[PDB]
Order: structure tokens, then C-alpha cells, then sequence
RNA sequence: UUGGUGUGUUU
């Protein structure tokens, strides 16, 4: 559900705590999440 | 002096053990006990004794004993001592030297001068200072973290009733 | 890094006077006549953009994360 | 190192958390201020507390 | 030509510095390993031999099956990560520190396995040699730095260090003894034994060392009447007389002996206290009855005939005895003659015509780096190899099997010796752990950028740390431009701890045969042809340790060999140098001298050159083209005459002056310059070098410090070991490495005191400060001894604010071939022992999602493992720290090595910089934020300008550090006319030009403006000094050092209190402060702390036999002194936990403490 | 960059995001005749301090 | 929404350091005495921005 | 909530 974000071809793609975990387009093989659906804050000082 | 040192006890028959808070075992990766050095050691004793007990049922080669009480006689010098001059140290499955009894108590950190004369204690605190002059000479700054870290038992009496019940609220 | 934008000492505003101070320098100024010009008289807001180095360009220079 | 180099004192509560001190206590404790590390023990009863309040004052 | 001005020469430090980068020493002698070294290791010893030969019970079968294997080329490349899914891919230094790897490449390696038949397998993955960052070997030396930021490498990091297991190591050149080099020491009095004449011997090829021949003269300082010497060898036990072993290695009669050694038969003296030496060695009279004298006590085995007795003797004295000058024997005269060097020498010592040799001219040592040191551990786990591969042979050949040698092969050794090698450091095999040279490599350091510049430079000293002996420690003064005289760290380090300066270069390991065909190429003349009654005066020479010929005149060959190195016949980095003194002439070519560039000096009346500098300005434009008038870097400069290199030998026989203006003897009484001296001795000198820098003398951490010149240095050196500790920026990719440790200092400016030097650590493209206002006033005594005061809306506007980085980790294990592990959100219920923060802010698959804020105490990976056959999981969550707030970046998720999963996170705040935060001058002045002051509050000058950083008067008169003073106006100089003021030393900027110029741009001459109170305004009576100077931001701070602790955490083992900051533990009462409440005599505050705060507890004692075996049940209250069928005489203590330890330690030793509660007598 | 900000009101004493104002000169007896303050002199004090 | 190549109380930071009009600004009131629980359109001036 | 080694830094 998440969206991994990969590390080279920047797909958003979602696994399903299955999936071997590489780029659908080169095989690379880093991902990241992405940022949460809450909103963050800042005191701006 | 005879009711507490007669040299007959100065040859052990039974050398004895201690209880296992003295080697207690540790959670190597939290399900494997690595053990302690003794419980190796007494281990390693029991298995030289077990062969000791096996040659004199048997047959036996007359220095396949005597290597066997030599062996013997090593693990009960280890077991209390891993400094003798001159032969080579009791070593361990790390390549590293065993902790005897001997060196659980010299040294800086041994029992006595990094236990028992010095030890490591609680209630203390510790910082960076700063100077501030608008100050007595009796006074020293606290950090408001540190005041709410540490304590004082103020014994509740007849008369400190009402601020400590506040220092409840 | 990029221009701060108030002087660290008094706090006039400054961050804007770093585009058309390298312009400035495009054409052959010197620093000191370039910070002249702008009127920046205390040293306050000479040392908030005299000193200050950049790379907030290296950090462009990353062909895209993304 | 000398026997004022436990000195008893008392409390002043202050945010900003570092230590404070007067100055003229720098000399026997033999501390300048470029990070020096000083510890405080706290009694736990009421005799100690006597103890430091007469002697090691 | 003209002047050679300074900035001529900052041409020519640009030159070299865009030449070579910095970390050449890391670079260019990895790549003579990789180039040379393995080949040769391998090609060392190539051959193993097996025979199964005959009577295998057999029919006679005599047949040498001789097994035999002989190992060829090594294979190279790029590293490859073979995936756990088995493909093989192009592994990057990203994508290695991303994912825990080892960036580690194939070594392949043939088999050329043979048979004899004289009757009477392929490129094996042999190991994984991890490959340097920026080598040649290296996928990353060229490749486009535009494409570098499509591969995540940033332009102004240099490299150098290894990666091992993910992280950064790096190797400190280690500092071992020089080898092969004639010494004498003198020893210590309470001895019978006085002078000394030692060395260590190594071979040529591998520099390894294998015996150490060691004299002693008998003798103290009239006791020990016979005045003669024995020697001690290798393999022996016991001391063996000096003449006996002469008669051993081939030279038997005394007159032979004496003509050998002696070179004077009118030195009387020594040729007097030669005689006893002869007298008492007379019992043993020709050669072979004394190579049976030492065949008695140096292992050659007993009842051993005198034939093989007499062999071993023969091989003690074949090999194992002066090996490095050879292996091979018919050279006595060679042997014999080094040895009758030696006793000259002594005898020269212990007659005094000489002082004594002493430990720390630094000619006198070499250094091991990553090459010397690969070579050393690669030869060790080769050998391991060889054995393993022998192991495996005798097996498969009994049973007799064609072994196809890839199951032969399980290559774990090499990899799992070199990865643990340098994780650790602890350097050896394993199973050598102790005896063993501990903390070789060490974890990299990249707090900021020049703490790294320095850290890839640095040396260390094994002497250890046993004898507390302060001529090692000493400033010993060959280190002009070798190592730093600022830069060693306080305390336990200091005196062993030398960083490479900043014309440093690392001496590789060369031929130096052609070396020796250079010698016999002008008439060298043999050591065959030598007599020295025939020939006193020649002059006798060295390669590195052999003594090799004579011959008469060195100075035409000095010239032609000089003139071959301003050339490029030879390597220029060899060392050719003279001595005339003792007609000797030395070509050290050896590995790790640490040598320096100089100004070629025209030191020859032939030109009108002469005295002065043959750098000409032709060159200068040359090198402001970047190349030459029909490629000209500095390596043309090398190979055009103009620079020479010195090690520490050719620093014995030079004569520099410091400045070029310095060169023509210059032409008065003005007080604003400095004063050189005259040097009027000698009328007619021959300078034959000039420094091409004086801030060239110093280190990496101490070039950037504004007018080292002018301070007390231990100020200079305090100043350089915490330029480490500034925050800043240490590369420019923070954005996808991941490291546990990253500071980024949000606002940093080129210091306004630059250097000319910081140019070359590009410090003022990347900078780890800034410039605030320096007010040196006390105010209102909050200055008092170095505190100070920060005004609080210079920080509200970005002072120093500081981020915050952080990178965690954690992995799969695997319990089973079924049983795994898995990073997921656990229940409440079928999970055990949750932490006790909460679990909410975990996600659907164990790791939180970034933008959420995250306090401490609570999960980022909670790794789950089921138990091994409800509740049946572990909860082994991996919280975030005790202490720390923040908000997440960039939360990396990947598979291991392993093949399982793997994670790393990235956690980020950002710090105030508040009271008591540690800040640092450029002068050592340093301290803490005393105290914030808000905008109006402070003192202001006439203008309005305010001040941000107000340190002490006091902290000046004593400290006397008035080059802080003479940044602060410079500071100011250069910011109100705009530009960067040239601060680096030794130049002809007084004080007086900058006093001119404050005054002519329009204010007072001596920096003072009349400010005020900021209360009233009534003016401040006394003028003020007030400036912009550089200030820097050291890396500690008050909120890692604040602790304070109840209770909590205590050990198993010994029921006190833990030790450490990260487990919340207590601090150490120690033995003095036991003491001094003993002084102030309240034992009761004692007896506070030794039991109640700490392990209080409760023991029985039987009141009989005194002793603590009582066992106690409770409630059901019964008790029973089983060794005395005592149930009464019963009582209870209160004694510490650990001296209960004691005592159960004890009567588990047999000794028995007995506690009677009452006096006796 | 999709960035939502609020706008509220405080002062200095806060913090110093809301200074009002930048650098504000002060003086008064430019000639010292009251002898409030006193000048640090090598040799001579009209001739060095500049009007 | 952020992904820049600056980190995000760096950019509020910055902001916080940038000068605004405040010519009417004593009609209105102050952040901490304004009749709103968090924030509204009597004391607010919201910024959103998303170049 | 591990041990045990080892390295660097603070006074
Ligand atoms: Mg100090
Ligand atoms: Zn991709
Ligand atoms: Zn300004
Ligand atoms: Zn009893
Ligand atoms: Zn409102």
C-alpha cells in the first residue's frame, strides 16, 4: 500500500510484503517510503 | 593453629563449588547463554575428573594416569590462579585468557578497588558548569531537568504536612 | 550556502541584494565599490554578504534524485 | 586532591541547564569554565544531611 | 626574471596541489600493491610438492608421484555483488554503503597443477581484497563528474580509505623501526653491559623481518675487567663470544680479523682495548671447531652428529644470520666486512669520538602504509592458503581422486581474515589476537570536512604506551616540514601522535638495481678488491643497508647522480645523499621515508645563479598557461631541476635560508617589522636549498590557523586538535549517505583571516563557522574566566543553528531453514515483552513512515522473531535514543547480504546552539555560553552595531595569545574595505599597515570605539575593542553530557550500578573522594554511600562456625547451619553485595573469612 | 514545495524574527565635555580620535 | 508537501526571517489572547504557496 | 535489556 518509491526509475509502487524488492524497470534494488498523508509542523524560529 | 589452620587443609581433596551467581550465564543474542568462565572451567574439571575415575577401572599405562592427575592438578591451578610464571596461560575459544579468581580480584578494577574501597553509585549528577556571580558562596545552580530527576526523602511529619501534599498535587 | 536574509549583527534586510550583487560583479566591479552601491554601510551588512560562499549550486548540481 | 575538594552548598533552581557558581569558589576546586565536569551527590536521610551542613560546608 | 615573489610561489603550490589532491600517499602505494605486490606474494613461493613415493605396501612400486602445483596471474576487476539471487551486477561505493556491503572485488588466480613422472582448477575466486575509494582499481578514478553526480560522488572528496562491512576504515601509516641501519646505542648503568651495537634485519623484496643481531659490550665503566665483547644471535640461547663467531662465519686468524676491522695501526687505544678481545678468544682456533662450539647451545640437536651438528651451524650462518644483505653464501667478505663496519663503529662509540646515536632523527625511521601493511597480512593468510590447499591434497590422494580443485577452494579464508582485520584492526589472524599491534585501521572520522583532511594523514607510534620516557615525546628536531609541530592531541597521545605536513609525500619502493648499475656505471670499484691498508681514504657505500663497494671521489659522482635526479634517470623520489664527514655516501631507496619538496638553490659558482633561485618566472607563466610552449604539471617541475626532494638523512647536509629575500643578503631601526638574522659567519656561503613556504611547515589542522606566529603554542597546538571538532560541512552528498554521525552547520563564511593556504583544503568553499562580532570587555562578570556572552537575537537570526543527523540500522537473522525473522507491527498479545514506550507510530511493515514526528522512547524497527518451538514472538524492537526529538527523512528498506531484508534510517533534528554550548576561538580562547543577553542589552558603538561574542580581558594577559588580537583587526580591516586580507605567516604584514588603514578609511587607529552601557547609555569610560573575527563550533554540547540517575539498571554479575551514559548508569565515588570525606572525617556520609545507594544487602551467619552457609527459607522461617547442627546461634548483616562476593569467592578458593560479632582477644 | 504558512503577531522579546527595526546609532557630546568618558591615548588625545 | 534539496525548519526558518508589511497592524491582535482556538481569520494571515 | 575486547576525544 505504501508507496516505496524506487531508488532509480522513481516509480511509485506498492509491495505487498512479498514482492523481491527491485526497480520493475532496472533491477536496482534501493527503495524508500515516501512522506506520510499528515501534514508535519514547524515552529519557523 | 589447630581448630583453623592445621596443614593437613592445605592439600584440597574437595575443591569446592561456588553457586552460579558468581558465573551467572548471559544472553549471548537473547536465546543462547554464553557461560560464564568458571562454569568453563568447572566443566573442564569435571571432565579431567570423570577421566581421572576411568584409568583406575581399567587398564591402565601407568602415565596415562600420571598425565591425566598432571591434567588434574592444571585445571585446579587455572581455576584459581591464569598468571603462573613460566607455562603458558589457560586460554579461551576466543584466543583471549581466561578470567580466574585471581583476576577477579586484583587489579585496578578488581572487586576490592573498582568494587568494594570505590564503586560506581546512584543519586549523583553531572554536567558542564558556568560561573555567574551574581550569586552567594554557598550556592550552586541546578538545571531544572536534573531537579526533576533526582530526589530527597523528606520524612512526612507534623509539621511539613501541607507543601508535601502540594509536591503530590 | 544562500544569502541569509536579515545581517547577523543589526538586521537589515539583505537576501535580495545577492543577485544584483553578482551582476554587479558581472560587469568587472570591485566588492567593496559593489557593496558601495548598494548601500551597505556598516560593516554588519558587509561581513553578512562579503564572506558568504555558495553551495547551494552543488547541490543542484545532483542530476535528479526524483 | 585536598580535603575542600568536596564542598557542601546549597540549592538554586534555574533553567538554561548548565551548572552555576560563584567565582570565588573557582580557586579550590581548581576549575575554569572550558568544560569541566562537576558531580553532585545527594544525600538520602536526614543525617547526612546534618553531617555535610556542619562540616563540609 | 624579477623578484620570486609570494604569490610565485603560491603558483607553485598550486601546481603541486592540483597535481596530486592530498591523499597520494593512500593512493599511488595501493596502487603499487595492486599493481606488483600480489603477483609478486603469489610468485614468491609458487610451487608445493607431494610424494606418496613407495612401500605402499607395496610390490616394490618405487614411483615418485610428485603432486605439483604452481600458482600464475592474478585476475582484476571491478567489485561484483553476486545476489543472494544469484546475478552478478556492477556494485557502486553508493550502492556498497547503502546495503552494509564490502566493496570487494574478484581475485582470480590460475592453477598450474603438474605431475612428475619420474619413477625411482581454473580462475578460482581465491579471495575478496576490498578495493580503496578513488583508486585506479577503483571503478571511480575517471568517469566524469557529471555523471559523479549521476553516481553520487562528490567532486571535492578525495578518497583514500577502505570500505569494510559498510563502513569507512582507513589506515594510519604505522611507524616501525628502520631496518638494516648501523646503530649504537649506550646502555643503562645498573649492568655489567654499557655500549650497544644493534639492527634489525629485513629482505629487500617483502621487507619482512627476520633475525636481529644484537652486541653487548661486557664492560660497565671500570667493572668488568676483561674489556672484550661476545655476541647474541638469532636461534641460539645464550651469549657467544664476538671473535668465535668471526672464526664461525669463515675468518679465522687474528691478524685477518684485525685487518678486517682495523683501519688504523696507530689508533692505539682502540687497538688496546682490541687485545683483551683476541686474548680470551684464543681456545677456539680454526672454523669448524667453533662452528661446533655453537652448534652446543644454538639448536642443533643433541646427539646429532658433528656433520649435521656442523650443517645447522652452516644454516644459521646461511640463512638466519644477516639475511637482508643476502641468502646466498661466497660473500664472507661481504658478511665479515658489514660485521667489521660494526666493530669499528662500537669501538668509535665506547671510545666517545662520536656522541651516542639517539632513537628519534627521524632519518633514522620509515613508515608502513596500506601497501607495506596488505603485504605483510596477504602474505600471512597466503601461507594459510598454502597449508590449506596441502591439507586438502592429502586427503584427496590416499583415496585418489581427480579433485577439480573448486570445492578445494573455500575461499572464506582471505575474505573472513582481511574483513576482520581491518573491523577490527586487531591486526593478525585471529587466533594471534594477543601479541598482536592493536588499532591499525580505524573508523574514519566525518564530523567536518578538514578533521577527515587531517585524519586520512595521520601516523602512530608503537612504543606502546610502557615507559613513560620523554625523549620520545620530544619535538625532536629533523621535523622541519615532516610533521607538525602544532598539531597532537592532549594528553595520553602526546609526543608519539605525528600528522604528515603539508609537504609530505610517501616514499613508494623502487628498483634499486639500476640504482646498483648506476654505481658500477662510473667505476664503483668491488668488495672483493678491498684492502684498507691499501686504501684508507676511499669512500664506502650503501643501498639501503649493503655495504656494496669503495671509491674516491664522491663529489663528481654526487654531481652526476644529482643531476640524474634533476633529470629523471633515476626515480625522483629516490634519496641520493652525501655525507663527506665519514667517507661514506648513502642511497637509501626504501619504502616509507618520509621525504619533502625544497627550492633548487643554485649552490654552484659556475652561473650567475648562484645564491639565487633557479625557479624562474618563464615557469611562472608557464604554469599560468597549464602547459608548456611546444601537458606541464608539477611532475615536469620535478623532472626540470627546480625542486629536489630531502628525506630526514638529506636533512643532515644542507644549509637553507627561509625567504627568498633572505637568499641576497638585504640592506634602518623600524619597530613595525620582524628581524632575521644576519647570518654573517660564513662570508661566502653555499645555500643550497631555500624553503618554498614557512606555513609549509605546519600540519593540515594547523595551516588554518590566522598567524600561528604570534602565540604560546600550546595555544597553536590546542587550536589545531579541536579544528577537528568544528561543524560544518564534510561532504557535499549528505543527502544520500547514510552515516551515524552528520552535523551540518547551516550559515558557514570564509573566514576573513583566510589563509593563502586555505586554498588547498578548499575550507573557504567549505567552511565550518563563521565570522561574529568579537567585544573583548567585561561586562558584568559573566566573561570570568573564559565564559562568554552570546546575544540571543543574533542566534534568533541563525547563529551557528545547527542540523542534527543520525543513521540507525538493523538486519534479518535466520534461527532456521524455515524459521526466519520479520520487521513487523507486534500485538499486545502474542508477542513478549513489549518495550514499555508505545508502538503507535509503527506502520502496516515495521518501519515509520517519514514527516511523522518522533520523540525518544518510542519504536522505529521492531524486529520480531517468533520463539523456536500462545505468545510465541519476541518483541527485540530497535528504539530511537533516550534523549533525542525529532522529525524523519529518509528511511532506507533493502535486502542484506544475506539475502534476507535490511534497514537503515535517518533520523534528523536540529539543535539550538544555547547556554552552554562549547564554542572555540581561532586562538584556543574557549569556554562556554555563559549567558544570553537579548539585542538592546548589549554594549553598542557609535554606529549601532552590536556584538555577538564578548571573551574575557582576563582570558588574554597570561595566555598571551596576541595574534588573537591581530585577527580581530585585521578582521575588521578587511571588512570595511571588503576583501580577504592574506593572514598566512612569515610575510612582511605588520601591524602598522593595518593601523594606517583602519585610521585613513576613517576611524581610530588601535580598534577601539566609545561604547556604551546599554542600560544608560552613560559612556563607557574606557574605550572598547570591537571587532568581527572567525569563530568555529565545537562538538559537544550540554544536552549529551547532562545525567542525572536515581535508580535503575544494575549488573547481574555484581548488583552495583552500570557504567556508561547510554544505559542511564552512575558515576564512579571513587577511591579520592572516599579520601577526602575520610579528611572531612562525617563517616556516616560514608556509610550512606557505601551501602544504601548501592548494592545493600543481607546475609546470616551462624554464631558458631562463623560463616555464611545458613540457608535461609523464609516463610516457613527455618534455618540450619548444616555443617554444625546449629538452628539458634543465628544472626543476620548488612553488608555490601560485592563483599559478599569476596567472600563467596574466596571460601570458593579455601580461604575462610569467619565473622564473630564480638571482641575476643 | 507545497508550503502553508500562518502569520501572527509577537515581538522581539519572543524571539527576534519580529525586529521592527535594523541598527540604531546613538550619541551625544560628540566633544566630550562633560568628561563621561575618557580616552585611551599613546601620546596625545585630540590628534588620534577622529571628529 | 516538501522535496527539496533543503531540509524543512531550514525553509521555516528562512521564512520566519522575512519582512513583511505591518503598516495596520494594531487592529490586529495578538496570537496568544486571540478569541480562536488554532488558527482562524480573525488573527491570521495564511500563506500557502506551492511554486 | 547483554557481555567482552579495542579505538578515538573531553577536563
Ligand atoms: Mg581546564
Ligand atoms: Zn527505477
Ligand atoms: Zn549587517
Ligand atoms: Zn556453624
Ligand atoms: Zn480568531
Amino acid at each position: 500500500g505504501v508507496k516505496y518509491t524506487c531508488g532509480a526509475c522513481a516509480h511509485n509502487f506498492s509491495l505487498n510484503k512479498s514482492d523481491p524488492v527491485r526497480c520493475k524497470e532496472c533491477g536496482h534494488r534501493v527503495i524508500y517510503k515516501a512522506r506520510t498523508k499528515r501534514m508535519i509542523q514547524f515552529d519557523a524560529r | 593453629n589447630e581448630d583453623y589452620a592445621r596443614p593437613e587443609w592445605m592439600i584440597i581433596t574437595v575443591l569446592p563449588v561456588p553457586p552460579p551467581q558468581v558465573r551467572p550465564s548471559i544472553a549471548m543474542d537473547e536465546t543462547t547463554q554464553g557461560q560464564d568462565d568458571l562454569t568453563h572451567k568447572l566443566s573442564d574439571i569435571l571432565k579431567a575428573n570423570i577421566n581421572v575415575q576411568k584409568l583406575e577401572m581399567d587398564g591402565s599405562p601407568q602415565h596415562i594416569i600420571n598425565e591425566v592427575e598432571q591434567l588434574l592438578q592444571f585445571h585446579v591451578a587455572t581455576y584459581m590462579d591464569n598468571d603462573i610464571a613460566g607455562q603458558p596461560q589457560a586460554l579461551q575459544k576466543s584466543g583471549r585468557p581466561v578470567k580466574a579468581i585471581r583476576a577477579r580480584l586484583k587489579g585496578k578494577e578488581g572487586r576490592l578497588r573498582g568494587n568494594l574501597m570505590g564503586k560506581r553509585v546512584d543519586f549523583s549528577a553531572r554536567t558542564v558548569i558556568s560561573g555567574d556571580p551574581n550569586l552567594e558562596l554557598d550556592q550552586v545552580g541546578v538545571p531544572i531537568s536534573i531537579a526533576k530527576t533526582l530526589s530527597y526523602p523528606e520524612t512526612v511529619t507534623q509539621y511539613n504536612i501541607h507543601r508535601l501534599t502540594e509536591y503530590v498535587r | 550556502m544562500i544569502i541569509p536574509v536579515r545581517c547577523f549583527s543589526c538586521g537589515k534586510v539583505v537576501g535580495d541584494k545577492w543577485d544584483a550583487y553578482l551582476r554587479l560583479l558581472e560587469e568587472g566591479k570591485q566588492e567593496g565599490d559593489a557593496l558601495d552601491e548598494l548601500k551597505l554601510k556598516r560593516y554588519c551588512c558587509r561581513r553578512m554578504v562579503l564572506t558568504h560562499v555558495d553551495l547551494i549550486e552543488k547541490f543542484l548540481r545532483y542530476n535528479p534524485l526524483e | 586532591l585536598h580535603k575542600m575538594s568536596m564542598m557542601a552548598h546549597r540549592v538554586k533552581v534555574m533553567p538554561y541547564s548548565t551548572f552555576r557558581l560563584n567565582l570565588s569558589v573557582t580557586s579550590p576546586y581548581n576549575a575554569d569554565f572550558d568544560g569541566d565536569e562537576m558531580n553532585l551527590h545527594v544525600p538520602q536521610s536526614e543525617e547526612t544531611r546534618a553531617e555535610l551542613s556542619q562540616l563540609c560546608a | 626574471d624579477d623578484t620570486i615573489t609570494t604569490e610565485d610561489c603560491w603558483t607553485v603550490i598550486s601546481a603541486f596541489f592540483e597535481e596530486k589532491g592530498l591523499v597520494s600517499q593512500q593512493l599511488d602505494s595501493f596502487d603499487e600493491f595492486m599493481e606488483t605486490s600480489i603477483q609478486d606474494l603469489v610468485w614468491e613461493e609458487p610451487r608445493l610438492i607431494l610424494d606418496q613415493p613407495a612401500q605402499h605396501t607395496n610390490e616394490k612400486d618405487n614411483i615418485n608421484k610428485r603432486y605439483e602445483i604452481r600458482f600464475g596471474k592474478i585476475y582484476l576487476s571491478r567489485p561484483t555483488m553476486t545476489e543472494a539471487d544469484g546475478t552478478t551486477h556492477a556494485m557502486f561505493p553508493q550502492e556498497a554503503r547503502l546495503r552494509n556491503l564490502t566493496y570487494s572485488s574478484p581475485v582470480y588466480l590460475d592453477m598450474e597443477k603438474s605431475m612428475f613422472t619420474s619413477i625411482d582448477g581454473n580462475k578460482v575466486h581465491i579471495g575478496k581484497v576490498p578495493i580503496m575509494l578513488r583508486s585506479k582499481f577503483c571503478s571511480l578514478r575517471t568517469l566524469d563528474e557529471v555523471d559523479l553526480y549521476k553516481m553520487k560522488e562528490c567532486p571535492y572528496d578525495m578518497g583514500g580509505y577502505f570500505v569494510i562491512n559498510g563502513s569507512e576504515k582507513v589506515l594510519i601509516a604505522q611507524e616501525r623501526s628502520a631496518a638494516n641501519i648501523v646503530q649504537v646505542f649506550k646502555k643503562a648503568a645498573p649492568s655489567p653491559i654499557s655500549h650497544v651495537a644493534e639492527i634489525r634485519s629485513a629482505l629487500e623484496k617483502g621487507s619482512r623481518l627476520i633475525s636481529t643481531m644484537q652486541i653487548k659490550l661486557y664492560g660497565r665503566e671500570d667493572k668488568g675487567t676483561g674489556r672484550t665483547i661476545k655476541a647474541t644471535l638469532p636461534y641460539v640461547k645464550q651469549d657467544i663470544p664476538i671473535v668465535i663467531v668471526f672464526r664461525a662465519l669463515g675468518v679465522v686468524p687474528d691478524g685477518e680479523i684485525l685487518q678486517h676491522i682495523c683501519y688504523d695501526e696507530n689508533d692505539w687505544q682502540m687497538l688496546e682495548m682490541l687485545k683483551p678481545c683476541i686474548e680470551e678468544g684464543f681456545v677456539i682456533q680454526d672454523k669448524e671447531v667453533a662452528l661446533d662450539f655453537i652448534g652446543r647451545r644454538g639448536s642443533a640437536a643433541l646427539g646429532i652428529r658433528r656433520e649435521k651438528r656442523i650443517q645447522y651451524a652452516k644454516d644459521i650462518l646461511q640463512k638466519e644470520l644477516l639475511p637482508h644483505i643476502t641468502q646466498e653464501e661466497g660473500f664472507e667478505t661481504r658478511k665479515t666486512f658489514f660485521l667489521g663496519y660494526m666493530v669499528n663503529r662500537l669501538l668509535l662509540c665506547a671510545l666517545e669520538r662520536k656522541d651516542q646515536d639517539d632513537r628519534d632523527h627521524f632519518g633514522k625511521k620509515r613508515l608502513d602504509l596500506a601497501g607495506p601493511l596488505l603485504a605483510n597480512l596477504f602474505r600471512i593468510l597466503f601461507r594459510k592458503l598454502t597449508r590449506e590447499i596441502y591439507r586438502y591434497m592429502q586427503r584427496c590422494i590416499e583415496t585418489d581422486r581427480d579433485f577439480n580443485l573448486n570445492l578445494a577452494v573455500k575461499s572464506t579464508t582471505i575474505t573472513s581474515g582481511l574483513k576482520y582485520s581491518l573491523a577490527t584492526g586487531n591486526w593478525g589472524e585471529q587466533k594471534k589476537a594477543m601479541s598482536s599491534r592493536a588499532g591499525v585501521s580505524q573508523v574514519l572520522n566525518r564530523y567536518t570536512y578538514s578533521s577527515t583532511l587531517s585524519h586520512l594523514r595521520r601516523t602512530n607510534t608503537p612504543i606502546g604506551r610502557d615507559g613513560k620516557l620523554a625523549k620520545p615525546r620530544q619535538l625532536h628536531n629533523t621535523h622541519w616540514g615532516l610533521v607538525c609541530p602544532a598539531e597532537t592531541p592532549e594528553g595520553q597521545a602526546c609526543g608519539l601522535v605525528k600528522n604528515l605536513s603539508l609537504l609530505s609525500g610517501i616514499s613508494i619502493g623502487s628498483p634499486s638495481e639500476p640504482i646498483i648499475n648506476f654505481l658500477e656505471e662510473w667505476g664503483m670499484e668491488p668488495l672483493e678488491d678491498y684492502d684498507p691498508a691499501q686504501h684508507t681514504k676511499s669512500t664506502r657505500i650503501f643501498v639501503n643497508g649493503v655495504w656494496t663497494g669503495i671509491h674516491r671521489d664522491p663529489s663528481m659522482l654526487v654531481s652526476t647522480m644529482r643531476d640524474l635526479r634533476r633529470s629523471g634517470a633515476i626515480s625522483p623520489e629516490v634519496s641520493i645523499i652525501r655525507d663527506i664527514r665519514e667517507r661514506e655516501f648513502k642511497i637509501f631507496t626504501d619504502v616509507g621515508r618520509v621525504y619533502r619538496p625544497l627550492f633548487i638553490v643554485e649552490d654552484d659558482e659556475s652561473k650567475d645563479n648562484k645564491g639565487e633561485l633557479r625557479i624562474t618566472k618563464e615557469h611562472i607563466r608557464k604554469i599560468q598557461q597549464g602547459y608548456d610552449d611546444d601537458v606541464y604539471g608539477w611532475s615536469s617541475l620535478v623532472t626540470s631541476g627546480v625542486i629536489e626532494y630531502v628525506d630526514g638523512e638529506e636533512e643532515e647536509t644542507i644549509m637553507i635560508a627561509m625567504t627568498p629575500e633572505d637568499l641576497q643578503t638585504r640592506s634602518l631601526n623600524d619597530t613595525a617589522k620582524r628581524i632575521k638574522p644576519e647570518m654573517s659567519t660564513s662570508s661566502h656561503h653555499t645555500f643550497t636549498h631555500c624553503e618554498i613556504h614557512p606555513s609549509m611547515i605546519l600540519g593540515v589542522a594547523a595551516s588554518i590557523i590566522p598567524f600561528p606566529d604570534h602565540n604560546q603554542s600550546p595555544r597553536n597546538t590546542y587550536q589545531s586538535a579541536m579544528g577537528k571538532q568544528a561543524m560544518g560541512v564534510f561532504l557535499t552528498n549528505y543527502n544520500v549517505r547514510m552515516d551515524t554521525m552528520a552535523n551540518i552547520l547551516y550559515y558557514p563564511q570564509k573566514p576573513l583571516a583566510k589563509t593563502q593556504a586555505m586554498e588547498y583544503l578548499k575550507f573557504r568553499e567549505l567552511p565550518a563557522g563563521q565570522n561574529a562580532i568579537v567585544a573583548i570587555a567585561c561586562y558584568s562578570g559573566y566573561n570570568q574566566e573564559d565564559s562568554m556572552i552570546m546575544n540571543q537575537s543574533s542566534i534568533d537570526r541563525g547563529l551557528f543553528r545547527s542540523l542534527f543527523f543520525r543513521s540507525y540500522m538493523d538486519q534479518e537473522k535466520r534461527f532456521g531453514i524455515s524459521i526466519v525473522e520479520e520487521f513487523e507491527k507486534p500485538t499486545r498479545a502474542t508477542t513478549l515483552r513489549l518495550k514499555h514506550g508505545t508502538y503507535e507510530k509503527l506502520d502496516e511493515d515495521g518501519l515509520i513512515a517519514p514527516g511523522v514526528r518522533v520523540s525518544g522512547d518510542d519504536i522505529i524497527i521492531g524486529k520480531t522473531t517468533p520463539i523456536p518451538p500462545y505468545h510465541t514472538k519476541r518483541d527485540a524492537s530497535t528504539p530511537l535514543r533516550s534523549t533525542e526529538n525529532g522529525i524523519v527523512d529518509q528511511v532506507l528498506l533493502t535486502t542484506n547480504q544475506e539475502g534476507l531484508k535490511f534497514v537503515k534510517v535517518r533520523m534528523r533534528t536540529t539543535k539550538v546552539p544555547q547556554i552552554g554550548d562549547k564554542f572555540a576561538s581561532r586562538h584556543g580562547q574557549k569556554g562556554t555560553i555563559g549567558v544570553t543577553y537579548r539585542h538592546e542589552d548589549m554594549p553598542f558603538s557609535a554606529e549601532g552595531i552590536v556584538p555577538d561574542l564578548i571573551i574575557n580581558p582576563h582570558a588574554i594577559p597570561s595566555r598571551m595569545t596576541v595574534a588573537h588580537l591581530i585577527e580581530c583587526l585585521l578582521s575588521k580591516v578587511g571588512s570595511i574595505r571588503g576583501y580577504e586580507g592574506d593572514a598566512t605567516p612569515f610575510t612582511d604584514l605588520t601591524v602598522d599597515a593595518v593601523s594606517n588603514l583602519l585610521r585613513d578609511n576613517g576611524y581610530q587607529s588601535r580598534g577601539f570605539e566609545v561604547m556604551y552601557n546599554g542600560h544608560t547609555g552613560k559612556k563607557l569610560m574606557a574605550q572598547v575593542f570591537f571587532g568581527p573575527t572567525y569563530y568555529q563550533r565545537l562538538r559537544h554540547m550540554v544536552d549529551d553530557k547532562i545525567h542525572a540517575r536515581a535508580r535503575g539498571p544494575v549488573q547481574v554479575l555484581t548488583r552495583q550500578p552500570v557504567e556508561g551514559r547510554s544505559r542511564d548508569g552512575g558515576l564512579r565515588f571513587g577511591e579520592m573522594e572516599r579520601d577526602c570525606m575520610i579528611a572531612h572525617g562525617a563517616a556516616g556520609f560514608l556509610k550512606e554511600r557505601l551501602m544504601e545507594a548501592s548494592d545493600a544487602f543481607r546475609v546470616h551467619v551462624c554464631g558458631i562456625c562463623g560463616l555464611m552457609s545458613v540457608i535461609a527459607n523464609l516463610k516457613k522461617n527455618q534455618f540450619e547451619c548444616r555443617s554444625c547442627k546449629n538452628k539458634t546461634n543465628i544472626y543476620q548483616l548488612h553488608i555490601p553485595y560485592a563483599a559478599k562476593l569476596l567472600f563467596q569467592e574466596l571460601m570458593a578458593m579455601n580461604i575462610a573469612p569467619r565473622l564473630y560479632t564480638e571482641r575476643s582477644g | 514545495l507545497n508550503i502553508r504558512c500562518i502569520a501572527k503577531k509577537g515581538i522581539a522579546k519572543e524571539h527576534a524574527k519580529w525586529s521592527p527595526c535594523s541598527a540604531i546609532a546613538f550619541e551625544y557630546d560628540p566633544h566630550n565635555k562633560l568628561k563621561h568618558t575618557d580616552f585611551w591615548f599613546e601620546v596625545d588625545a585630540k590628534k588620534e580620535w577622529p571628529d | 508537501m516538501n522535496t527539496s534539496v533543503l531540509a524543512d525548519e531550514f525553509i521555516s526558518h528562512r521564512l520566519g526571517l522575512i519582512p513583511l508589511v505591518s503598516e495596520d497592524v494594531e487592529e490586529m491582535k495578538y496570537s496568544r489572547d486571540c478569541t480562536c482556538e488554532d488558527y482562524c481569520d480573525e488573527c491570521s494571515v495564511v500563506l500557502e504557496l506551492s511554486a
